[PDB]
């Protein structure tokens, strides 16, 4: 728990990126 | 594999989804709406099914949109059309009457008279004689909003 | 001597709202960049489109009453030529059956589940004509032209289930048919817009909520006069005896 | 690259399975058109599944 | 009933098309 190895640093998180909804259609007009 | 950058030790990803916010129509509050969804909502046409088979001693079926909706609804004058065997009829007069025949499987000639209330959406249908066996009798209306502006669906 | 009779056509309604309040929006703008009021003013302008698409189908598949059966699995020897010829031999067979109910002429088309897709799919070149730079979807989409005639739609199956989970029944083997009306007078399925979709705003409440609302009128609904004859449904089975299945790989059960 | 692919090995659910011996008396068209209808199920079905 | 809300104006009907019967005849003369 000390500064001299990698253990010692806390993290932080990082956004990275974001999902949107996906489209939405249909196709039926030729009836 | 698929190539991402990595600049930090953790990293998060987040996603969005579309959600019904009312339980109007097909949908209950919290379903999930995508590509493949179906379902009536927002549509103010519909139909229903009365009977699902008709036995052969009944004689009279009721319509009250309390057991299909939640709640007494409006219904618009002069919309409301009724199926027998998937066969469409006339439309209801503006004054809450409506007329319809129909022919037996034997060959009889059978009448079916209805009546309406259009306050709360309540249909009597009184058949002259007892249909046959296995039918089925769904009806169509449509549903008034400026009667009742708080039904309107959201998301 | 002759006699008259007439026929009227009237249009529906549809409505759609969405709701926000300001310190959600705050908080989605500072947290994420995020933008409440255009996601759902998209959200809604795209279902509105969505849901009317998907009625069209739905009262097409409920209001048809007429039935035929084929059996589609490929005999252990026969070439894809003789099997070929036959199906087209079925289907013209079916599509003449339509034009005499209904006495007029007119385009063609189908609506075929996922199975039955790939079944046609599995024809020659010169019987089925692929769409140029087809790509699968899981939306419903179209993949090409048989007999240089029939424009066939593919469902997948997730739709499927879901109609069939609502009470309209229509299998993954299912496959509906429908001829396309171009005289003035006559047509199968009648759709326009009456009044297009009208986009309102209602500013901040006392209650700090923010709203929209979209309202608009259109028709969809089938043809008073023979509008149901336009269309038949077909349902396939693999069930011949010395048959091939093609998703095992051997007889279909000896 | 080969711990890729050993994670890529042991890390799949979803099985399926099929036969490739010829049958007696086809040709190679016939084989070829089914087998590739097989595979374009099983793209489907993944495609279907992921739904992208 | 007044104008202001949707019932209460008159609906005015409108004329489409016209339809006449399909023409007659078949083809037996060969034999």
């Amino acid at each position: 728990e000390m500064m001299s190895v990698s253990d010692g640093v806390m993290r932080l998180p990082l956004f990275l990126a974001m999902i949107l909804p996906v489209q939405l259609g249909a196709a039926t007009a030729d009836a | 594999c698929t190539f991402i950058p990595v600049t930090r030790d953790q990293s998060d990803i987040y996603e969005v989804f579309n959600v019904a916010g009312s339980s109007f129509g097909s949908y209950a509050a919290g379903d999930v709406l995508d590509m493949q969804s179906v379902g009536v909502y927002s549509q103010l046409r519909r139909r229903y099914v009365l009977v699902a088979s008709s036995d052969g001693t009944s004689k009279t079926a009721t319509f009250k949109m309390e057991d299909f909706e939640g709640q007494n609804v409006p219904i618009r004058k002069g919309r409301t059309n009724i199926y027998v065997n998937r066969i469409k009829s006339v439309v209801d007069n503006g004054s809450g009457s409506l007329l319809h025949s129909f022919t037996n499987a034997a060959g009889e000639q059978i009448t079916v008279t209805c009546s309406l209330n259009y306050n709360i959406g309540q249909i009597a249908l009184s058949f002259s004689k007892a249909p046959d066996k296995g039918t089925e009798i769904a009806i169509e209306t449509e549903i008034n909003i400026e009667a009742a502006p708080e039904l309107i669906p959201l998301i | 001597n002759h006699e008259m009779k007439k026929y009227t056509l009237f249009p529906s309604q549809f409505v759609i709202a969405a709701e926000h309040t300001v310190q959600a929006a705050y908080e989605a703008q500072r947290e994420f960049g995020l933008d409440l009021g255009s996601l759902q003013f998209r959200t809604l302008k795209e279902y509105l489109s969505h849901e009317q698409d998907m009625l069209r189908l739905r009262i097409m598949i409920w209001r048809t009453l007429a039935t035929d059966t084929f059996d589609i699995a490929l005999p252990v020897n026969q070439s894809f030529d003789v099997w070929a010829t036959i199906i087209r031999g079925k289907f013209q067979t079916v599509y003449r059956d339509i034009i005499e109910r209904v006495k007029s002429s007119g385009a063609m088309g189908m609506f075929a589940g996922a199975d039955a897709a790939s079944f046609f799919k599995q024809l020659p070149k010169d019987f089925f004509q692929p769409a140029e730079d087809y790509i699968q979807t899981p939306y419903v989409h179209y993949i090409g032209t048989l007999f240089g005639n029939v424009k066939v739609y593919e469902v997948p199956a997730g739709i499927c289930k879901n109609l069939t989970t609502e009470n309209i029944q229509f299998s993954s083997m299912d496959v509906l048919c429908y001829v396309r009306d171009e005289n003035p007078g006559k047509a199968g399925f009648v759709t326009g817009d009456a009044v297009p979709a009208i986009p309102f705003q209602h500013p901040t409440t006392p209650a700090l909520v923010n709203r929209t609302t979209l309202w608009g009128s259109a028709i969809n609904d089938m043809h008073p006069r023979n509008g149901a004859d336009y269309f038949t449904r077909v349902t396939l089975t693999m069930a011949k005896k010395g048959g091939l299945n093609f998703i095992s790989g051997d007889t279909i059960d000896a």
